[PDB]
């Protein structure tokens, strides 16, 4: 019955936890607050595989 | 076959999806104890869900009937059968963990749903079937 | 005109109306110079601060301005005759349950006030168009400059 | 004799079904409690474990010996082991049983109670057999061995009343019932309709006359002619929990009188 | 054990809601498996 | 903050809770290994010089026993290994720290600890089992249920502590809190809902179940009252041998909705010499709200007895209810064909009408209130209407629950439950809002992959047309969930905000205290308030009253 | 706990024969308080319970799959069926005295789960005990006979209750408490005492006959000994300077 | 010890309301055009239908003889003789209010454990009661 | 709204009045526009009441902020409470913060 | 482990007795009978026999606590007739009626057949 | 000693405190636990807080209530003289 | 982890009838719910202790054992 999926390190078993992130090369408009000079901002951050 | 698709959120966008091939499909007295369901009478259907029942995860597959429950019911039921004494493993007799607990006499749910055929429920329950009274008797 | 008070007088006149089984057809033996003379000494002994000097003595009739107008309404002449029916034995049980009742609900000296405050508007706090609730309680007590949603009533 | 009346309906060497009338419901009560919680069986008490290979734990097998009913029908011959005079045990308070099952097969081998042996001078007496209730003549299933396992223990057995541990309960669910048409409104029937047609009738009404459809309440009966239904384990036959039952409640009732009559001579 | 498995994370200066159930979690995460505390909404469950 | 402000102490123990009814207000249960572990030093003197002496004998292996002999020159001898040289005479001026016993008096708490009244001392019970044990009706002082919860205990270790305990930190002194002048503690849960019952016009008691409730008040005088019906059958009232409990000398008059001296619907409520007259007792009475039983009992017969009459209410209603019994099932949450047929059509009628408002705006000839814009407005409108409908609904619903409806007698007596509840169970869970708002379009143009791009209809915008006893469809599944999400969160947050504003809040008006002279200074002496509250009153003696001067008309002023 | 969020810790136990029994002598081998199902809206908690009973009489396994066409009327008309009330309301008979409960209870069998958290491993008592190295208070924890934590909260409601001298038994005689010297022309803690020799200097000041002891907590001690090694000298003085 | 009050009242009509074993019953006097009653019944133990005729008497005691929580009550004894024999329904209450309602009008109010009673009629017929404990005896 | 006043037989009778609601805040400006009734100008933000009509006006303020929050939820808490909070916040001639710019920058002892 | 053993049901400990009677100063020929290792089984059947008597005047039982099985009996007779001769009653009528059943029983038993 | 006011121009309730009334007994319950004489004749009592009970209601306790002004000025009053009404 | 020997809720003995539950539903073709009837499982608190139990000792004894004499 055991699915595995985890690793044993020095006898421990431990499993990844998948971490969230954005994804990357896709372009975001943004709206700024009151309070700066910039109404809005187009920001992308670009990633090579 | 092209039977199935797989779908993710950024394509979900573009698709329209019927809950149920059994009344949203068709082209178009009732039981008053029955709920209320909206056909939504749509014609241009692209996909069907293969059970609605598969948006819950594998703790809230164990709650039977979770949606005649409050939300926040739900979610408390998901944390605490995590905490709940059962059979981790059949081999507990040769490893040698910090702690573990077992039950000497677990029991399959009497009502239990059918996401929990996969899960080994029925083949590693963690609980048991008692007789419940809900009644006022001694005040403790 | 229903406001928080410290003395229930009319609990005081429920019990000497019973302790003394008040005919209630026999007239009573008060007069109403007993009566009028009655209650006015009796704001007297009502003492919350014992200086001998005028300030304190100004502000002690300022501190029970409001307790003695709660106190002349209830012991008014015709409804002492008339509303309560009061016997002379009666009223003047009553008169010394107030004074003793009065003296018992003073502050007493030593008390952590400020503590006190504090719980007592801190609790209800955990239990929480215009900004409300425990945002506005943090823009109440943090004095901020730019509040979320300023208003002006105008009259 | 001209007092509780009883009147069997099924009698059964596990079930007994009769009527008591003319009794008060406090003794009606009684009767049944004390045949839950005071009646006097054997069971095993201690158990003693030299090897055990088994793939389940020595508490697991201890615990499921003790549940093991044994016959008592003479237990009443047999002592307290707090009330007799010996260091831990002897055979004038206790029945020693002994169990050793190998797994000499390749196939799985099953221990039952039946290889329960006893090793101690019964004196005559009628108790410590495990009772088999079955076709095969297997008991319980205590346990399951695979080649290479060996369970090898003693047990002792010692009389107690359930009010101790439920193991020496010599009775299973007692059904007791009373005015099954609720004439002395003791009950108020929750419905949404109609009460009489959203509740079934119990099987107990046909041995009383429905009501009177329009008589006026009485309100000066009182409740008697209870329904009951004993069910035994098979430790006692049944119709012993019933006898052994009123005789307990009996002998509690002298030992007050006795008590009293006591403290008027001291 | 299960549960465990198939957990996720999400790293919480960012100016957004990321603790709500949004829409778009539909059919792809538990809408009701969450812990119930400084990580409810942060840790998602498939 | 860690070490000075705030620092672990010895002498205290922790463990779960669990509520006993057959506890005082004012004892607590002690577990038999803490109160061994647990000791008091009590200094010899000729009137403890015999029962001091004894538990020494006893030892600290059996309770009540000793675990220490201190001498008058400081030493200390460990009755461990001390028995070697047989019995030790003790001397006046010594001290034998021995095993906490019953009544003596510790502080029992619960954190956060967010008021006072969460540390209250208690009068120890030594019981057996692993738990504490308390009365239920100081659990909402606490803030404390039996889901497992853990508190803590702290047992002083000299005289003057120990009377100081007693005689300002005692629960019965407690019963009235000075944050809100109203009493803090009530009759609750189970005896709250049996008191409501019993004292129907409907619940008559037979002599053998009357004698067994007048011996289990512990103040019962011996004198059994006349049956309020003597022929054909003596009968005792519910409120008959409730008002047993109630201390002579107590008069209470309250008035509600249309009630009159001969209340027809048996409501409000009129005691006189500690009989009740009339009126259903329930949480307007036995609760802990202004002007009820148990803040007149305190202020006019005294702290003592008011928690007297705590105990002898739950012995008398909880044995009451034991033989009667209370209970809740499904059949509790439906509703006959009838009034579903009405809930039903009451929900179609106002999708009809949100249908005939979206119309209107759709033609653009819907006028944007003022102030708010076209979308706002229509919003707005499809919300109240959408509101109204589970209102009336629910109104439906409750109006149909029988008396006899277990989920209606509790939200009657005020135990649990409310409309709300009764409708969503019932009725219609409603509409479901996120942010103070509908369902927002998460996609684009729609909220969810199922309905079509820019839809404001009730489901498609998260109305939940169904009940929780009916079940909800997924669509309105996950809209449910994501309300509730928006709960989880504000309630994690809320509690961290509301925190850290109330340690601001006790910090800066810590050091104010009201002096000999009457007034409100701070440390450094500076005058806050020349006199406390502006009156110089206390809350906890403060009652709200009518001023019959201000108001009226001139003509009744002069009459 | 249950599968809906219900959860609680066990308040007595009682047996058979004390337990409330119904017609057929069936005994409950849990009960609940029926408060907690109004509040909480837990349906399902009934429905499971309801659906529970049918499946038992009928030997089958109820399906509880959130969506589908499962109906409480339907669960109802086979609980009618085998001859139970259609709702799970049973006639109960009290134990103690064996007379009718004039409710009836909703009876039926459900699913429970133990939970992790036990009493045994939570239950724990300090008289004395070992003192941490740095601060000299109870150490924490309850596996190494630690004690509980007074914090600043459980402070502030003793200084509301006016409890001042409990407040220093908790901190002083319940805790660290540790004795020490003061110098009276300079408020350190740097006097010599040699009490075996019953001798006192403050090096420094070149006095032996101005020294007092103050009883203060030990981490009192180490706060002012702290703040002396980063160049802040805090001196303690048995007298007032200034006028109040 | 001896009748305060006595007279024959017409039952005009019966209340059941929200109980099922207690009925407000209005009822007017057969003599007496100025005398009505309002009084509560446990009809399951004395049923009550309209246009009956009801003797409505009111005691200070029960006791035959004159004798003008007093005392332990005590179940009757064999042999035991008092104004309750001669009635049917007799019920024990407190009179808690009496009211001017006109010139000559006044009504006394009284409760028997819970169930309230109002007896209004000319100054002249009840006069004798007062304001304290007294006996309700009924008879058909 | 709804206001009770004295009726001139001497009763309080409620009759409605019109009320204007504003978003934003010029309490200086306003109050001096001709048709408004000065005596009853109120502004949500206490902080332009003191700097416009006084201490002692923003302590009233203060105070009646504090209680429509508490009052908000439907909880009540005895005056004295809110108002030994209030003359603490104005006891020093301005409304000194809860944080530790406030009342924490006072002389009360470094320990404190 | 704070479980006490089961045995202190109805064991009688060290120092304890079956009975103890004191006086009522509340009422007259009205004493309190403290039953120790009982519990309902006695105290609902005694009380109840004691209710048939017409000489008796109160009777009532209570378990103050379940953690402890003892029960108290409290019982009021009238005058010149003894609270202790009224128990005495009571039990030896609860005995005979108990023979009665025992015996009845028996004899109907040996008359079915099936067992 | 400009900070002990005179009896005659006491200015303070006359009535004892909670505080107060606490402390005393308190205090007074620790000395009769140190074996102090007790002035008050006992029924049968083995609590010290008891006894002290039993002192105050009598009025015997010989201590005197320093009670300090927020200037350093004390009043002197006597346990016999203050009012124990609370 | 193998079948309880009592009922729970009553006491009734049950152990002894787990081979005989398992022959009826094999051998017999029969259902569930006859099955437990035929074997007197009257009420429901006896028919769940051995319709809900789950035999997890066979999954145990494919393991070899740890000691073989
Ligand atoms: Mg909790
Ligand atoms: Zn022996
Ligand atoms: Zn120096
Ligand atoms: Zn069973």
């Amino acid at each position: 019955f055991d699915m595995g999926g985890y690793f044993i390190i020095n006898g421990s078993e431990k499993v990844l936890i998948a971490q969230e992130r954005s994804a990357g090369n896709i372009v975001q408009v943004f709206k700024k607050a009151a309070p700066s000079p910039i109404s809005h901002v187009a920001e992308i951050r670009s990633a090579l595989e | 076959e092209g039977l199935v698709e797989y779908i993710d959120a950024e394509e979900e966008e573009s698709i329209l999806i019927a809950m149920q091939p059994e009344d949203l499909e068709p082209a178009e007295d009732v039981d008053p104890a029955k709920r209320i369901r909206v056909s939504h009478h749509a014609t241009t259907f692209t996909h069907c869900e293969i059970h609605p029942s598969m948006i819950l995860g594998v703790a809230a597959s164990i709650i039977p009937f979770p949606d005649h429950n409050q939300s926040p019911r739900n979610t408390y039921q998901s944390a605490m059968g995590k905490q709940a004494m059962g059979v981790f493993l059949t081999n507990y007799n040769v490893r040698m963990d910090t702690m573990a607990n077992i039950l000497y006499y677990p029991q399959k749910p009497l009502g239990t749903t059918r996401a929990m055929e996969y899960l080994k429920f029925r083949e590693l329950p963690a609980g048991q079937n008692a007789i419940v009274a809900i009644a006022c008797y001694s005040g403790y | 005109a229903n406001w928080p008070l410290p003395v229930n007088i009319r609990r005081i006149i429920q019990n000497a109306q019973q302790t003394f089984h008040i005919d209630h057809t026999k007239p009573s033996d008060l007069t109403i110079k007993d009566i009028v003379l009655g209650v006015k000494d009796l704001q007297e002994n009502l003492l919350v601060l014992r200086g001998k000097n005028e300030i304190i003595q100004n502000a002690q009739r300022d501190a029970v301005t409001l307790f003695c107008c709660l106190l002349r309404s209830r012991l008014a002449t015709r409804r002492v005759l008339q509303e309560y029916r009061l016997t002379k034995q009666a009223f003047d049980w009553v008169l010394s349950n107030i004074e003793a009742q009065f003296l018992r609900s003073v502050v007493h000296p030593g008390e952590m006030v400020g503590v006190l405050a504090a719980q007592s508007i801190g609790e209800p706090a955990t239990q929480m168009k215009v900004t409300s609730g425990v945002p506005r309680l943090k823009e109440i007590l943090n004095v901020a400059k730019n509040m979320k949603t300023p208003s002006l009533t105008v009259y | 004799s001209e007092g509780p009346q009883v009147k069997i309906r099924e009698a059964s060497k596990d079930n007994v079904d009769f009527i008591l009338s003319n009794v008060d419901l406090a003794m009606a009560n009684s009767l049944r409690r004390v045949m839950i919680a005071e009646i006097p069986t054997l069971a095993i008490d201690s158990v003693e474990v030299e090897t055990n290979t088994t793939v389940l734990a020595d508490e697991f097998i201890a615990h499921r010996l003790g549940l093991i009913p044994l016959q008592s029908m003479d237990i009443e011959q047999l002592e307290y082991s707090r009330d007799c005079f010996c260091e831990d045990h002897c055979d004038k308070c206790s029945v020693v049983l002994t169990l050793q099952a190998f797994g000499e097969s390749e196939s799985t081998t099953n221990v039952y109670s039946k290889d329960l042996v006893i090793v101690s001078n019964l004196m005559g007496r009628n108790i410590g057999h495990p009772i088999i209730q079955d076709k095969e003549g297997n008991g319980v299933l205590i346990c399951k061995l695979r080649k290479g396992q060996e369970l090898k223990l003693t047990c002792v057995a010692k009389k107690g009343i359930a009010k101790e541990h439920a193991k020496w309960g010599p009775a299973a669910a007692i059904e007791f019932e009373y005015d099954p048409w609720n004439k002395l409104k003791h009950t108020d029937y929750w419905y949404e309709q109609d009460s009489a047609k959203e509740w079934p009738q119990s099987k107990n009404c046909e041995y009383e006359d429905p009501p009177n459809e329009g008589d006026p309440f009485d309100y000066k009966a009182q409740a008697d002619t209870f329904y009951m239904n004993v069910e035994s384990v098979g430790s006692i036959p049944v119709d012993q929990v019933v006898v052994r039952g009123i005789d307990t409640l009996q002998k509690k009732v002298a030992s007050i009188l006795l008590a009293l009559t006591q403290m008027d001579q001291d | 054990t299960l549960s465990h498995l198939r957990r996720t994370n999400t790293p919480i200066g960012k100016l957004a809601k990321p603790r709500q159930l949004h829409n778009t979690h539909w059919g792809l995460v538990c809408p009701a498996e969450t812990p119930e505390g400084q990580a409810c909404g942060l840790v998602k469950n498939l | 903050r860690g070490n000075l402000m705030g620092k672990r102490v010895d002498f205290s123990a922790r463990t779960v809770i669990s509520g006993d009814p057959n506890l005082e207000l004012d004892q607590v249960g002690v577990p038999k290994s803490i109160a061994k572990t647990l000791t008091y030093p009590e200094v010899v003197t000729p009137y403890n010089i015999d029962r001091l002496t004894q538990l020494v004998r006893n030892g600290p292996n059996e309770h009540p026993g000793a675990k220490y002999v201190i001498r008058d020159s400081g030493d200390r001898i460990d009755l461990r290994y001390s028995k070697r040289a047989g019995d030790i005479q003790l001397q006046y001026g010594w001290k034998v720290e021995r095993h906490i016993m019953d009544n003596d008096p510790v502080l029992f708490n619960r954190q956060p600890s967010l008021h006072k009244m969460s540390m209250m001392a208690h009068r120890v019970k030594v019981i057996p089992y692993s738990t504490f044990r308390l009365n239920l009706s100081v659990t909402s002082p606490y803030n404390a249920d039996f889901d497992g919860d853990e508190m803590n205990l702290h047992v002083p270790q000299s005289e003057e502590t120990r009377a100081e305990l007693s005689q300002l930190c005692a629960v019965p002194l407690q019963i009235v809190s000075p944050q809100s002048n109203k009493p803090c503690m009530g009759i609750v849960q189970d005896t709250l809902c049996g008191i409501r019952k019993l004292t129907l016009r409907d619940t008559f008691i037979e002599l053998d179940q009357v004698l067994n409730m007048l011996y289990w008040v512990p103040d019962w005088d011996g004198v059994i009252p006349t049956p309020a019906i003597i022929k054909p059958k003596p009968l005792w009232s519910g409120k008959q041998i409730l008002s047993v409990a109630i201390p002579n000398g107590i008069h209470l008059q309250r008035f509600d909705e249309g009630t009159t001296l001969l209340s027809p619907k048996d409501n409000g409520m009129l005691i006189i010499d500690g009989q009740i007259i009339f009126g259903v007792v329930e949480k307007k009475t036995v609760g802990s709200s202004n002007g009820g039983l148990i803040h007149v009992v305190t202020r006019e017969k005294g702290p003592q007895v008011c928690a007297k009459l705590f105990g002898n209410i739950q012995k008398v209603v909880n044995f009451w209810l034991l033989h009667n019994g209370f209970s809740t099932g499904i059949g509790d949450t439906i509703a006959d064909g009838p009034t579903m047929r009405e809930i039903t059509e009451t929900i179609a009628e106002a999708k009809k009408k949100v249908l005939d408002v979206t119309k209107e705006a759709q033609a653009n000839l819907l006028t944007a209130k003022h102030g708010m814009t076209l979308r706002e407005s229509f919003e707005d409108n499809v919300v109240r209407f959408l509101n109204e409908a589970r209102d009336k609904a629910g109104r439906l619903a409750e109006v149909n629950l029988k008396d006899l409806n277990n989920v209606k007698q509790m939200v009657m007596a005020g135990s649990k439950g409310s409309f709300i509840n009764i409708a969503q169970m019932s009725a219609c869970v409603g509409q479901q809002s996120v942010e103070g708002k509908r369902i927002a379009f998460g996609f684009v143009d729609r909220t969810l992959p199922h309905f079509s791009k820019d839809d404001y209809s009730p489901e498609s915008k998260g109305f939940v047309e169904n009940s929780y006893l009916r079940g909800l469809t997924p669509q309105e599944f996950f809209f449910h969930a994501m309300g509730g999400r928006e709960g989880l969160i504000d309630t994690a947050v809320k509690t961290a905000e509301t925190g850290y504003i109330q340690r601001r809040l006790v910090k800066a008006l810590e050091d104010i205290m009201v002096h000999y002279d009457n007034t409100t200074r701070n440390s450094l002496g500076n005058v806050i308030q020349f006199i406390y509250g502006e009156d110089g009153m206390d809350a906890a003696h403060i009652e709200k009253q009518s001023l019959d001067t201000i108001g009226g008309s001139d003509a009744a002023f002069e009459k | 706990a249950s599968r809906h969020g219900q959860k609680g810790t066990i308040g007595i136990t009682y047996r058979r024969e004390d337990m409330p029994f119904t017609a057929e002598g069936i005994v409950p081998d849990l009960i609940i308080n029926p408060h907690a199902i109004p509040s909480r809206m837990t349906v399902a908690h009934l429905i499971e319970c309801l659906l529970s009973k049918v499946a038992a009489l009928s030997g089958n396994e109820g399906d509880a799959s959130p969506f589908t066409d499962i109906t409480v009327e339907g669960i109802s008309k086979l609980l009618r069926e085998h001859g139970y009330q259609s709702r799970g309301f049973e006639v109960m008979y009290n134990g103690h005295t064996g007379k009718k409960l004039m409710a009836q209870i909703f009876f039926g069998p459900t699913y429970y789960q133990r939970l992790r958290h036990m009493v045994d491993d939570k239950i724990h008592a300090r008289a004395r005990g070992p003192m941490q190295v740095l601060t000299r208070q109870p150490v924490e924890g309850r596996s190494r006979d630690g004690g509980l934590r007074f914090g600043e909260m459980e402070r502030d409601c003793m200084i509301a209750h006016g409890a001042a001298s409990f407040l220093k038994e908790r901190l002083m005689e319940a805790s660290d408490a540790f004795r020490v010297h003061i110098c009276g022309i300079c408020g350190l803690m740097t006097v010599i005492a040699k009490l075996n020799h019953n001798q006192f200097e403050c090096k420094g000041c070149d006095n032996k006959i101005d020294i007092y002891q103050i009883h203060i907590p030990y981490a009192a001690k180490l706060l002012f000994q702290e703040l002396m090694a980063m160049n802040i000298t805090p001196r303690l003085y048995t007298d007032r300077s200034r006028d109040f | 010890s001896n009748t305060l009050f006595d007279d024959i009242f017409q039952v005009s009509e019966v209340d059941p309301g929200r109980y099922n074993k207690v009925c407000r019953i209005e009822a007017a006097s057969t003599t007496q055009d100025q005398c009505k009653l309002t009084l509560d019944i446990n009809v399951e133990l004395f049923p009550v239908a309209a246009q009956d005729s009801l003797t409505v008497t009111i005691a200070s005691s029960l006791n035959l003889e004159d004798t003008p929580a007093t005392r332990s009550w005590r179940p009757p004894q064999a042999g035991d003789r008092s104004l309750a024999d001669d009635y049917d329904y007799v019920m024990y209450g407190t009179a808690y209010k009496f009211e001017e309602v006109s010139k000559d009008l006044i009504a006394v109010y009284y409760s028997f454990g819970g169930l309230l009673m109002r007896l209004e009629g000319n100054y002249r017929n009840l006069n004798n009661l007062k304001q304290e404990n007294a006996y309700l005896l009924i008879r058909r | 709204y709804d206001r009770k006043v004295p009726s001139p037989t001497g009763e309080y009778v409620k009759e409605p009045e019109w009320v204007l609601e504003t978003d934003g805040v010029n309490l200086s400006e306003v109050m001096t526009v001709p048709g408004i009734d000065p005596t009853r100008i109120y502004t949500n933000s206490f902080i332009d009441i003191m700097e416009v009509l006084g201490i002692e006006a923003g302590r009233a303020a203060l105070y009646k902020e504090v209680y429509n929050v508490i009052a908000s939820d439907g909880s009540y808490v005895n005056y004295r409470h809110m108002a030994l909070l209030v003359d603490v916040m104005t006891t020093q001639g301005g409304l000194t913060s809860v944080t530790r710019h406030g009342f924490n920058r006072s002389n009360t002892g470094a320990l404190m | 482990m704070n479980a006490p053993d089961r045995f202190e049901l109805f064991l009688l400990g060290e120092g304890e007795s079956k009975l103890k009677i004191d006086p009522d100063t509340k009422a007259p020929n009205a004493v309190v009978i403290t039953f120790e290792k009982e519990d309902h089984t006695l105290g609902n059947l005694i009380r109840a026999e004691l209710l048939n008597d017409r000489k008796v005047l109160f009777a009532a039982y209570k378990v103050e606590h379940p953690f402890f099985a003892r029960f108290k009996l409290r019982i009021q007779t009238t005058e010149g007739y003894d609270p202790k001769d009224a128990l005495k009653n009571a039990c030896n009528s609860i005995i005979n009626k108990l023979g009665a059943l025992k015996t009845n029983f028996e004899t109907e038993w040996n008359l079915q057949t099936l067992a | 000693k400009e900070k002990a006011i005179p009896k005659d121009q006491r200015a303070t309730t006359p009535y004892m405190t909670k505080y107060e009334r606490a402390r005393i007994l308190g205090t007074r319950a620790l000395q009769i636990s140190m074996n102090a004489p007790v002035f008050v004749d006992l029924e049968g009592e083995t609590d010290p807080l008891r006894i002290a009970m039993k002192e105050l209601a009598e009025k015997k306790i010989p201590l005197v209530i320093r009670r300090y002004l927020p200037d350093g000025s004390f009043e002197d009053w006597s346990v016999e003289e203050l009012i124990v009404d609370l | 982890m193998i079948v309880p020997v009592r009922c729970f809720s009553c006491g009734k003995v049950v152990g002894d009838k787990w081979e005989s539950y398992l022959n009826l539903l094999q051998e017999d073709e029969l259902d569930e719910g006859t099955a437990l009837s035929r074997l007197g499982l009257k009420r429901y608190c006896c028919r769940r202790m051995i319709l809900t139990h789950v035999d997890l000792i066979e999954k145990f004894l494919r393991y070899n054992p740890l000691e073989k004499r």
